[PDB]
């Protein structure tokens, strides 16, 4: 979604997001 | 040695334990020499009403000996970019302008001039003019305030523009076929462009243009104009400097 | 997401000396070739390859007469700053520094009748003394000898020797940085003349090319015009 | 952590031409092919293959009766924005610019009666004098005789000779860089019809095209409208 | 065209600009 | 010449400045 | 197009351990080699490669007569700041930091004249009592005996026991890690000469080397001078 | 020495401090 | 622990914290 820049992964996803399993 | 001179070609001699080098030379190199803002020239903006005064970056004119001037007539032709960062020391009470927006606009050797009226912003009532050739287009603007901003300049590149292969500094001829006292050392744009600086301003500061000269290419020679009186003979010359006695 | 920076507290100011340029406003300028010839990547360059003639009394050389002798020829405190080496490429170049560290060559163009011989001699005297004048005294130190007649001219090398790595593009108050010492050339042999008649005077030019382990470093504005 | 930033002095500025575009704001939005022929990347491209009619007098032609012979025919000072180089595609197009470097060419589009004929003469003038005004004058420079009758026109390229590497696409009081010279046709044969009667005058269309070496550089606003 | 920044593509071209197809 | 920050081709030598042949 | 930051609040600050530099106004100054030798990159370095007189009473020594016995030759309390190892290289060093984690060494440099004998005791008393002040009291600890006659000096190393890891290079009212102890020597025999008359007392100098496990951690600015 | 953040080569060692030989 | 961003190690580790042994 709406997150085309590369820089959206500075903040690892763990931090960035949510997780489910 | 026995020197058979005349023929110009200098001539050496060479002691023993000839000493070694350090430093490389390095630091007497043109391009980087002159890689550098320097500050040359100041004016005065324009209202942006009324008709204006196209300025013309020719930095090869000299005279106040800031060691940027000798230094260009020290080649015979240059060619080089240009940089250009325009500042304005406030000659008054710098709280007198709450905006101060200056359309630097740079031209290119040849581009045309008559700048008249055009533009106009509505608003509300009052409605401000901006002057015709300044507004945004083919040649590069810049809109920067004279409010609160930290560093009221800016600046940028400038590719040369001219047609010669290379500038020649002083031309030994003329400019156009009217063989006109002028037109002597002149040539039909030896420079870099030029300036039209318009703001709200005008009055209440100045500028201090600048040049940074980047890919500098000099030729042909010159002798370097001594820059300081003779002084009494057999004796040495004494600038007060970092060093000296005290 | 967004990128987490400090400004330095610096900032936003000038920086007349920042390595590295500025926002490119005009591009795809291709620019035309240049076939001119006759030049330069550097400075130091066009002084070595290149000789001037040093200012003595307002003329750029001195007289060898028949009733000289013991009197001094030439002399000058060899500092880039002292008079002779006033109006020299090599002395005028350096202005937009502050240091050097080379050894100078000198040229001596004997210009007297092709009828005239001079013989003579040249000194460097390391700083010390108060500047001897007469050879007697000159002598025992570094100097040469020549004699025109054939020649046609001659060169003689000022070294460098001192403590200090550079010196002083810039005189001032006695310093033992500011002052290399003196040159000085004496008539070991006064000039003669198929008539002192026709042939009063020779004279000789005083050349200054730059040494062969000479360099400025160290680029300065300039001062005050004095 | 934090990384270590300073702004440049200019910083906050706007920049007109700064080589890098700015926020995407609305994305993802796939667009629609296109099918349209005729299109074009180089403006230079359309001026070439494409000729326009230089505006003599008010029209794009010049007459050839049987009365003249000396006279210049057609005569215009070679620069981007003398007369009847004004009209042309070739011409209105450099005004976005500020120069030019290129020959141009241009086509003569005999118009008269099918029982007339011309013969004729074309020169182009390099800059120094003041406008020769006689064949007799002008055939000593570089010229070009042609006869209709069965041709049905002609080309002419009056070429690119001068010192710079680029002109201007502005015309201005006398430089070394406005002026190229002038462009002339002459009566090198008064023309002739099956009756003096029926055919009176013949006429000639002066057509531009772009020469094959000719290219514009560097954009510019437009100043005012003089 | 105008954009000889290598700071450009920090947008992926799809954010960026247009397609055709 | 005095240019020694590897950011300085941040904008290609293009836009930089110019070209001989 | 453009990048997207975020400031930290703190941004445009100060910082006066910025682990990096600033901008490099001045480029390419090539500098010139040093043949200057004694030169060093640790200041520990040097303090351990190196003693120092400690000043008891305002002197670098105590002296031995053959009246003494019983009595106390020397005492203070091991911590940087203790009397005798305030004029010391290694304590005075000590003071631009905070923390030292060494055990020390002295050297016993007896200087009586070479008809005496002075036999002798050292006695290094960890804190918890208020100083014995006999032998009979300090030799239940740790102590060492030593002969002056052909040693011609001795050595100590008052090590370094205590539950801290870092102690304080700073002395203050009593704590678990400012006082280390004292360090004591004694007259384990009184002095003895050739005759009682030409030599009287006999003297020992006192030198404070750095110990071989000794360090001193953590810069901290100067307080007020008192 | 304290300099132990790796943007300090942004200018190089040449435009940074000196050199020795 | 609460860093997870890839500009953490700006300041190698060693200026950034502590070491053991």
């Amino acid at each position: 979604g709406n997150s085309g820049s590369i820089v959206q992964n500075f903040y690892m996803q763990q931090y960035q997001n949510s997780i489910d399993a | 040695v026995t020197n058979v001179g005349e023929d110009g070609e200098p001539g050496e001699t060479e002691p023993r334990h000839a000493l070694s080098p350090v430093d490389m030379h390095v630091h007497t190199d043109v391009s980087f020499l002159l890689d550098r803002f320097f500050d040359v020239e100041t004016l005065e903006l324009s209202n942006l009403t009324g008709s204006p005064a196209t300025h013309v970056l020719d930095p090869f004119g000299s005279t106040a000996q800031l060691a940027w001037a000798r230094l260009l007539n020290t080649c015979t032709y240059f060619f080089s970019d240009l940089e250009l960062s325009i500042q304005f020391k406030f000659t008054t009470t710098p709280s007198s302008v709450g905006e101060g927006f200056v359309w630097v606009k740079w031209f290119p050797v040849g581009a045309p001039t008559k700048t008249t009226d055009a533009w106009q912003l509505e608003g509300g009532g009052n409605s401000v003019r901006i002057q015709q050739l300044a507004v945004a287009g083919m040649s590069p603007t810049v809109v920067f305030k004279i409010a609160g901003s930290r560093s009221q300049a800016c600046g940028f590149s400038v590719p040369y523009t001219s047609m010669w292969r290379v500038v020649p500094v002083f031309y030994n001829g003329w400019g156009a076929p009217t063989k006109e006292k002028a037109t002597y050392n002149w040539l039909p744009g030896a420079h870099f462009g030029s300036i039209l600086l318009t703001s709200d301003a005008h009055d209440k500061g100045g500028c201090y243009l600048r040049y940074r000269f980047p890919r500098a290419n000099m030729y042909c020679p010159r002798p370097i104009p001594p820059a300081f009186t003779r002084p009494a003979d057999k004796t040495r010359h004494k600038f007060p400097t970092n060093i000296n006695k005290q | 997401a967004p990128i987490r920076v400090v400004s330095v507290p610096e900032s936003d100011s000038f920086m007349s000396s920042v390595p590295d340029n500025s926002t490119p406003l005009y591009p795809k300028v291709v620019v035309p070739p240049r076939q001119v010839p006759g030049r330069f990547t550097n400075f130091i360059d066009v002084a070595k390859q290149t000789y001037s003639f040093c200012s003595i009394s307002g003329k750029p050389y001195f007289e060898v007469t028949n009733t000289s002798g013991d009197e001094p020829l030439f002399q000058m405190d060899v500092s880039l700053s002292a008079a002779e080496l006033h109006g020299t490429y090599v002395a005028s170049l350096s202005s937009f520094f502050a240091q050097y560290r080379g050894s100078l060559n000198f040229n001596f163009i004997f210009t007297g009748a092709a009828a005239t011989k001079a013989k003579f001699l040249v000194a460097f005297v390391p700083p010390h003394s108060a500047a001897p004048k007469t050879r007697d005294e000159a002598m025992a130190c570094i100097h040469a000898v020549w004699d025109v007649g054939l020649n046609s001219a001659f060169s003689f090398n000022v070294p460098y020797s001192s403590p200090a790595d550079f010196m002083a593009v810039y005189s001032a108050e006695a310093t033992v940085v500011n002052v290399s010492g003196w040159l000085q050339v004496y008539a070991l042999t006064a000039l003669t003349s198929t008539d002192i008649a026709v042939n009063s005077k020779g004279r000789v030019l005083v050349a200054v090319s730059a040494g062969p382990d000479f360099s400025l470093r160290h680029p300065v504005d300039l001062p005050d015009k004095q």
